[PDB]
């Protein structure tokens, strides 16, 4: 999470990286996904030009020491943080700064509207959901000192290719304001 | 999780004390690597082994740090006196015979190593679940239930929704990174949320039962636990919420 | 410069 | 292993001149194992100020090296190489002639 | 002309003794430019020519690191071949690398190589092709297979096309005026009395680079060579070398004798006589 990118739904990424040693035989390209580990996603022998498999495209620029990887068609299960390697020999792979990828939701129908849901269980403290609004919207942290407000995430209900980002917040300074 | 183990996978240990991580990598594969990770930055080397060979271990940051692998299948880096600079990710890795394009390898799913000063910080977290509003399904038509997890620390849990018995994944997405409830506090307590998604129809089949499961990663049965409260070890934290 | 490092015989 | 004794060559780095600073080289070399003994000798004394060069080898995987040390020519010297080697009963001595 | 680079492995156990020693020296043409050796108290990369020194601390330390592990898997090389041929544990034993690449005068990859010993047999060699390999026993066969598996070749035929040329053309040029400068060898001709009727002319040539050379010796302008006295190309231990050829020759008949000399530095060919 050294460079941050922000691609939309259905459009193509491109993520960039200037590795370190010219000798470098094989580029590769692995996917961090939060709290897993390294997924490898291609590598390339640095003699091609550019590999293909599948929605990547890797392109290769010796001298430069440039290294591409085009994601096609590039879906939320995309999101997550994306790590240069090199290799030459019978080394260790050498990683470079990471790129976090973060893929905006396609929605259809905005419909904001914030809810209070039940606390089930008797549990004093309350929430309020704010639920969906669109990929532009924009939920900030409110400087209330006891007052805290949780990151947006999107959900995706494969049932009916439904999405809708989400947005909870909660007060334990026992002063709750939905609105 | 097929591939690469690694056991403790989340660890805490107080400033003194010694840890072990262990890597169980593929049977066949010649190579072995171990790498450390910060808060989500690029892998680091610190060692790697031919067979049982170590072929280089100018990686390791002390000399409290030693990696072995006495048969060249297992692998172990131990840490002495560990301090807090140690807290960290440790990665393993192995391979057929080298990293080379096309040559079979596999990353391990790492081990999260924390150095606390003291234990008696250690909480496990504390789960709660909000049922979906009348106010949503009479517009959306859509059932939203909210899980909130509290007053843990550290930062070692990891959530999911059970319907009926089933981990479900669609209509879920959880907080990419624990909330610090006292933001001005060095060892602040966290606090995760969660949703889950579903129609209707489903919330209000009163016969249906969700449950939020929350694993918290604390202390082992060897660790000196001397406070009148409940010692935080290792456990499931779950709340769980009826249709209606 | 060096060949990086061999494999193991 | 292969069993292969050294060739010796014992000369000068410049045309010798009674008085004139020069270099004193003892070539070993077409030999294997690589392990093996060399040293420099004046009046049958062993000369302890010996540098060697790098062991290496040739496309026949044969061994050579090059002792040498800093030297000024003077009559009723008699400057030799010793070189042991597993090859050999005893150390082959070869005395030093600056016609060679 | 046609340069070319060469490294020069060599690593032999010492059993209880310490663990196998490794050394290793990196040629241009003649030249050594680099040197290894694993039973130094600093064990580092150090360079051994003027041309390579102002390379900097990345390029050095990048040296040392690669030739710490290579002494690394050569140690683990030697119990394999030694686990190969089921030899005592007790014995000491010899593994040699020799590989380069050959810079042909079109500025290009002539030819790449890479061939193994062990205790001084030949053990597997590179193909001229860079796809495989040739193995002289059943053991260098295993060998290979974890050479192919781990995609050995392509990495070799990668670091011979590629970095060994790029390098190779670079040390070139940092050091073109001694790589590329061919020094022609001084020649004269000294006489040494042998019997009363019989006398040794001894031809010598010195101070010339690179090595390659041809001395002649030719009474009426045949090639006299059936008893002419040639001893092997030697290092002067500073860059430049030494090679002497000699015949016996009856007392009288000096002036019947000529010396023919054939280097790269001279342009035409040198016939030199003896000067009483």
């Amino acid at each position: 999470q050294s460079l941050f990118l922000s691609v939309r739904e259905g459009d193509s990424s491109v993520i960039n990286c200037t590795y370190t040693d010219s000798s470098s035989t094989y580029l590769y390209w692995y996917k961090q996904e939060p709290g897993a580990g390294l997924q490898l996603l291609t590598y390339i022998f640095s003699n091609m030009d550019m590999k293909q498999d599948q929605r990547l495209t890797v392109l290769l620029n010796k001298k430069d020491k440039h290294l591409s990887l085009r994601i096609a068609d590039t879906q939320t299960g995309d999101s997550a943080i994306y790590f240069c390697a090199e290799v030459e020999g019978n080394t260790p792979l050498v990683f470079g700064k990471g790129t976090r990828l973060s893929v905006i939701a396609n929605i259809q129908n905005p419909d904001p509207a914030v809810y209070q849901l039940r606390d089930s269980k008797s549990s004093d403290k309350s929430v309020c959901l704010f639920t969906d609004f669109d990929s532009q919207t924009n939920v900030s942290q409110s400087k209330d000192s006891d007052v805290y407000i949780t990151d947006k995430c999107v959900l995706d209900m494969r049932s009916m290719d439904f999405k809708s980002n989400s947005a909870v917040a909660w007060s334990n300074k026992s002063d709750f304001a939905c609105a | 999780g097929a591939g690469v183990s690694q056991s403790p996978r989340y660890k805490v240990a107080k400033r003194g004390q010694d840890v072990a991580l262990r890597c169980d990598p593929i049977s066949g594969h010649v190579s072995l690597f171990w790498y450390q990770q910060a808060l989500g930055q690029g892998p680091e080397f610190l060692t790697y082994f031919q067979n049982e060979a170590q072929l280089d271990k100018s990686g390791l940051p002390s000399d409290r740090f030693f990696a072995e692998r006495p048969e060249g299948s297992v692998s172990t880096l131990k840490i002495q006196r560990t301090q807090q600079e140690d807290s960290a990710v440790y990665l393993c890795a192995s391979s057929l015979a080298g990293l080379a394009g096309g040559v079979e390898q596999f990353f391990g799913p790492g081990t999260r190593l924390t150095v606390l000063e003291d234990l008696k910080n250690v909480f496990p977290p504390e789960v709660a679940v909000f049922e979906p509003s009348e106010a949503e399904i009479s517009h959306t038509q859509k059932a939203t239930l909210v899980c909130l997890a509290t007053g843990f620390y550290p930062d070692h849990v990891e959530l999911s929704w059970w319907v009926n018995g089933k981990e479900v994944h669609s209509g879920v997405c959880t907080d990419p990174q624990p909330l610090k409830e006292q933001p001005a506090l060095n060892d602040s307590r966290y606090a995760l949320s969660s949703r889950l998604r579903v129609s209707a129809t489903f919330w209000q089949n009163p016969r249906n039962h969700f449950r939020c499961q929350v694993q918290f990663y604390g202390l082992s049965e060897n660790d000196e636990w001397t406070q009148d409260r409940a010692k935080p070890v290792t456990q499931i934290v779950s709340a769980e919420a009826w249709g209606r | 410069k060096a060949y990086n490092v061999t494999q193991a015989f | 292993m292969i069993q292969r004794t050294p060739k010796i060559q014992v000369y000068s780095r410049h045309p010798a001149e009674n008085g004139k600073s020069n270099f004193l080289n003892c070539y070993v070399s077409g030999f294997h194992p690589s392990d093996i003994e060399v040293d420099l000798l004046k009046n049958g004394e062993r000369i302890e100020k010996v540098e060697h060069s790098d062991l290496s080898f040739s496309k026949d995987w044969s061994f050579y090296l090059l002792y040498y040390t800093e030297f000024t020519p003077t009559e009723k010297d008699e400057y030799a190489c010793r070189v042991n080697h597993v090859t050999l009963s005893q150390p082959k001595i070869v005395k030093w002639d600056r016609d060679m | 002309g046609s340069h070319s680079m060469r490294y020069f492995y060599t690593a032999v156990s010492r059993p209880g003794r310490g663990e196998p020693r490794f050394i290793a020296v990196g040629y241009v043409d003649d030249t050594q430019f680099v040197r290894f050796d694993s039973d130094a108290a600093s064990p580092r990369g150090e360079p051994r020519a003027p041309w390579v020194e102002q390379e900097g601390p990345e390029y050095w330390d990048r040296e040392t690191q690669k030739y710490k592990r290579q002494a690394q898997a050569d140690r683990v090389s030697l119990r394999n071949l030694r686990g190969y041929y089921n030899q005592s544990e007790a014995g000491s034993h010899t593994l040699q690398r020799m590989y380069g690449c050959d810079l042909g005068p079109d500025g290009r990859l002539l030819r790449g190589y890479d061939q193994s010993a062990y205790d001084g047999k030949d053990y597997i060699a590179l193909n001229e092709d860079l796809r495989s390999w040739t193995a002289a026993d059943t053991a260098a066969q295993i060998t290979q297979r974890k050479w192919e598996a781990a995609r050995e070749a392509e990495q070799w035929r990668a670091y011979l096309e590629g970095t060994c040329v790029e390098w190779l053309r670079r040390y070139l040029e940092n050091g073109k005026e001694t790589l590329q400068r061919a020094e022609h060898p001084k020649t004269h001709v000294t006489h040494h009395p042998v019997s009363d009727h019989e006398a040794t002319l001894r031809c010598w040539a010195l101070g010339f680079y690179p090595a390659e050379i041809t001395l002649t010796w030719q009474r009426d302008g045949e090639d006299q060579t059936q008893d002419t006295e040639l001893v092997e190309t030697r290092p002067a231990g500073d860059g430049t070398f030494q090679k002497w050829a000699a015949v016996v020759v009856p007392s009288g008949e000096e002036q019947r004798y000529t010396c023919h000399v054939q280097h790269e530095g001279l342009p035409e060919p040198l016939t030199l006589r003896w000067e009483p």
